[PDB]
């Protein structure tokens, strides 16, 4: 009936679990920018919403409601997975901090737009270029131009907030203005050509594609740098034995919650099971446990970190 | 589209863009 929604739910959950368990697997790199005591608030919150969703899973399998079950386990799976990224990203800053500790770097990563926009720029440029277009072929380069300049722009935003690093930053939102600049520029001696195709229009709007193809190339390029690449940080053995407390109960806490909800799947279905309602009550008991002391060991190591 | 609006929408990007915060 309606249990495949709540079916699937769980199992998109317990992908996403797995995912994030990566995290943990030996973290030798910031995930994100924030501070330690950033962190320790995200920790808390997700905590808190994972609290709420643990009872609202387990609610309402027992009394039925196949809508509010998947929307607990939707809720449970997106707090799992902000707390699993403030804790690995603890973890790394509490590993590094260590005298004997080398630092390490997140790569940015590349939109696949970017290579998409590019390509498509140079070929509405192009086209824009060939001394004998017509009126429609200019309104076609302009409909791609804008759309892929658009789209561009967008992704310069995105990555610019996901990265840390304030130099890459930086260029992704320059990159954007360079882009929109430009673009405006061009658009203005397209609607100049528009109707008007003299040898010294053409030579215009020719001109106008030589700083939009500038912004483009620059960017790709930037995007390669090798300065803005990973590299994987050298975590001292003080460095990882530090780490240990956060690590552990962070991975306790995805074991459990794992286990918890591939019972609450079947609970769902059938939930005149006591065997699985004791087994999904033992799970959420060590949920708990795992959070209390991985926020115990955060609390008391924050002073080291002002 | 038709060149009118796409010259309004890169142009009102521009705007846009141009006030985005670099830090």
């Amino acid at each position: 009936p309606f249990t495949k929604h709540g079916q699937k739910e769980c199992d998109n959950a317990l992908r996403q679990l797995e995912t994030v368990r990566e995290l943990l697997e030996n973290p030798v790199q910031p995930i994100n920018d924030m501070s330690y005591f950033g962190c320790l608030d995200s920790v808390m919150e997700n905590s808190k919403v994972l609290g709420e969703a643990m009872t609202g899973i387990s609610q309402n399998a027992k009394n039925g409601n196949l809508p509010e079950f998947g929307d607990a386990i939707a809720t449970a799976s997106k707090a799992l997975c902000g707390f699993t990224e403030a804790a690995a990203q603890a973890a790394y800053l509490v590993g590094v901090s260590d005298p004997n500790s080398q630092a390490g770097q997140q790569g940015l990563v590349e939109p696949t737009q970017f290579a998409r926009a590019n390509q498509a720029i140079q070929m509405a440029c192009q086209s824009l270029g060939e001394p004998g277009c017509t009126q429609a072929q200019v309104l076609s380069a302009a409909t791609i131009v804008a759309k892929h300049t658009s789209a561009l722009c967008n992704s310069c935003r995105l990555a610019s907030a996901r990265t840390a690093n304030p130099t890459a930053k930086r260029q992704f939102v320059q990159s954007a203005k360079e882009v929109a600049n430009s673009t405006a520029n061009l658009v203005k001696t397209i609607k100049a050509l528009d109707g008007d195709f003299t040898e010294e229009n053409r030579a215009q709007c020719r001109a106008a594609t030589a700083p939009l193809l500038e912004a483009v190339d620059n960017l790709s390029a930037f995007a390669s740098n090798p300065e803005f690449s990973s590299v994987p940080a050298q975590i001292s053995p003080e460095g990882r034995a530090a780490m240990e407390p956060i690590v552990i109960s962070a991975k306790t806490m995805l074991e459990s919650a794992g286990g918890l909800i591939q019972t609450a799947r079947a609970l769902a279905v059938n939930p005149r099971d006591p065997p699985r309602w004791s087994v999904l009550a033992g799970h959420s008991r060590t949920v708990s446990d795992s959070i209390k002391k991985l926020i115990t060991s955060m609390r008391d190591k924050a002073p080291g970190q002002l | 589209p038709e060149l009118d609006d796409i010259l309004y929408h890169v142009k009102g990007m521009q705007r846009i863009v141009n006030q985005w915060s670099e830090k």
